[PDB]
RNA sequence: GGCGAAGGCGAAAACUUAGGCCAUUACUGACGCUUAGGCUUGAAAGUGUGGGGAGCAAAUAGGAUUAGAUACCCUAGUAGUCCACACCGUAAACGAUAGAUACUAGCUGUCGGGGCGAUCCCCUCGGUAGUGAAGUUAACACAUUAAGUAUCUCGCCUGGGUAGUACAUUCGCAAGAAUGAAACUCAAACGGAAUUGACGGGGACCCGCACAAGUGGUGGAGCAUGUUGCUUAAUUCGAC
């Protein structure tokens, strides 16, 4: 056991001024190299204003609001055959869980390209697809279903 | 089609059951947990119990009922919900009664478990 | 048992009722001896004395 | 808390009936304690005969977990648990403390009798508890209801495993009860108390990449290297 720990501040991007677009560049990071990933994002917002013309400010905040879950499932085992207890989600949280999917859905799709890839997933997330959009359902069905094992939990 | 009634709420340890019934002693309509989809092991919990009398409730509503008796029975942990689920569901509840089986000391009752 | 004005003043004292009635019931669902009876008796008298006084 | 000598006794009434406490200017005048043998009572289980059977439940059947489960859990389930007449006479029948008597600080309750008297409280004689010194005990602990100071009487003990077994005896239809060894073997024992650790699928509290929250890894292929096994002349020896 431990006690609670600090919490770092991030700085908003000095482009597009969105905090969230830092996230977003920040998980999709690989191998710690932000020259490629910068251009892997900003290649798919103009992808996003070519095709479908309208603000990519807009639709990101329309997908990251669609896609952000509203409860969680956390697991808690009394004894073989472990039931879960669906719990609530902080809203920091609820933004980390939906980026988190948002990239991790996006980086596993047909149409090679990564720039592609990536846009159309933030265009079916902006859409209500069935790319994250069924994920989030998925686990709010299950959420809300042992219901009565949330109301009387810890 | 009556205004005034008695509707029972019986809380086995393992199971609960919520039946309407008229003045006279007849029934009118009941549910339970087991009528809705959950079964099993499940079913004995208080939300069970919070939904079966909230439908009981609901089905009561549109038969016309007003200020009505209510004789909670049986030990459990779930006659509470109930109660909690009639006040919410927009009910002329008046009286509260307790209508337990309590014996007095004389057939001899099961084994402990153990 | 039967007591019940308004809305909840009733309530918070049926729970009262209720938990006695728990408690009474449910030394009639088990079977166990007569000298435990007597046992578990004079030991809940004793729960009595530590703190109502 | 009350009563009974112990087992036990708790819905209400009637009849019969036992013992106990207080005060006695009354009476017999040592008639008193203990008790081998004997007699009576003696939890539950069990047995014989006739009834009774709502609930529960040995034995038994089935469903679960487990490798197995003839157990713990679940569903059925007879004898029995109930009553009338007998038999069996065993229990941790425990206060693990035989009965009778005199004396030995005190304090806190509670119950009954008596005096005083609105209860409460005053105190006297008793019964039932806690705390507590001298005293006792190996210690725990007992301590005016003694395991204290002493007497009277009875019963019982003489290392443990053999063993409450065997034979013989008495009782009982019955299972068994009472009494009760030895041959052999060990230097100790299912010895007691207490002390320090260790352990607990015993509690209470507190830390760590422990769990939880993520990131990236091994077990899937190739290659390098080390080890085990095998092989040969050795595949030098060690680390496990």
């Amino acid at each position: 056991r431990k006690n609670r720990a600090p919490k770092r501040t991030v700085l908003p991007d000095p482009v597009f001024n969105n905090t969230l677009v830092t996230r977003i560049i920040n998980v999709i990071m690989e191998d710690g190299k932000k020259g490629l990933a910068q251009r892997i994002l900003y290649g798919a917002f103009d992808l996003i204003e070519q095709r479908t013309k309208e603000k990519p400010l807009t639709v990101f905040e329309r997908a990251v609001g669609n896609v952000m879950p509203r409860l969680e499932l956390r697991v808690r085992r009394i004894a073989g055959s472990n039931y879960q207890v669906p719990t609530e989600v902080p809203q920091d949280r609820k933004i980390a869980l939906a980026l988190r999917w948002i990239a991790m859905f996006a980086r596993k799709r047909h149409e090679k390209t990564m720039l592609e890839k990536i846009a159309n997933e933030i265009i079916d997330a902006s859409n209500n697809t069935g790319a994250a959009i069924k994920k989030k359902d998925d686990t709010h069905k299950m959420a809300e279903a042992n219901k009565a094992f949330a109301h009387m939990r810890w | 089609n009556v205004s005034s009634g008695i509707i029972h709420v019986s809380c086995s340890p393992n199971n609960t059951i919520v039946s309407a019934s008229d003045p006279g002693g007849n029934v009118l309509c009941w549910a339970s947990s087991g009528t809705m989809g959950f079964k099993g092991s499940r079913k004995k919990t208080p939300y069970s119990a919070g939904i079966a009398a909230d439908k009981v409730a609901k089905t009561v509503k549109e038969m016309g009922m007003a200020t009505v008796k209510l004789f909670v029975k049986g030990t459990g942990r779930g006659k509470d919900t109930a109660i909690r689920s009639f006040a919410n569901a927009g009910l002329s509840i008046t009286e509260i009664n307790e209508k337990t089986p309590i014996p007095h000391n004389g057939c001899k009752p099961p084994k402990r478990p153990r | 048992e039967v007591k019940n004005d308004d809305l909840e003043l009733a309530l918070k004292k049926f729970k009262r009722v209720s938990l006695e009635i728990r408690r009474l019931a449910q030394r009639h669902e088990y079977h166990l001896r007569k000298g435990m009876r007597l046992r578990e008796k004079r030991k809940i008298a004793q729960k009595k004395r530590r703190k109502f006084r």
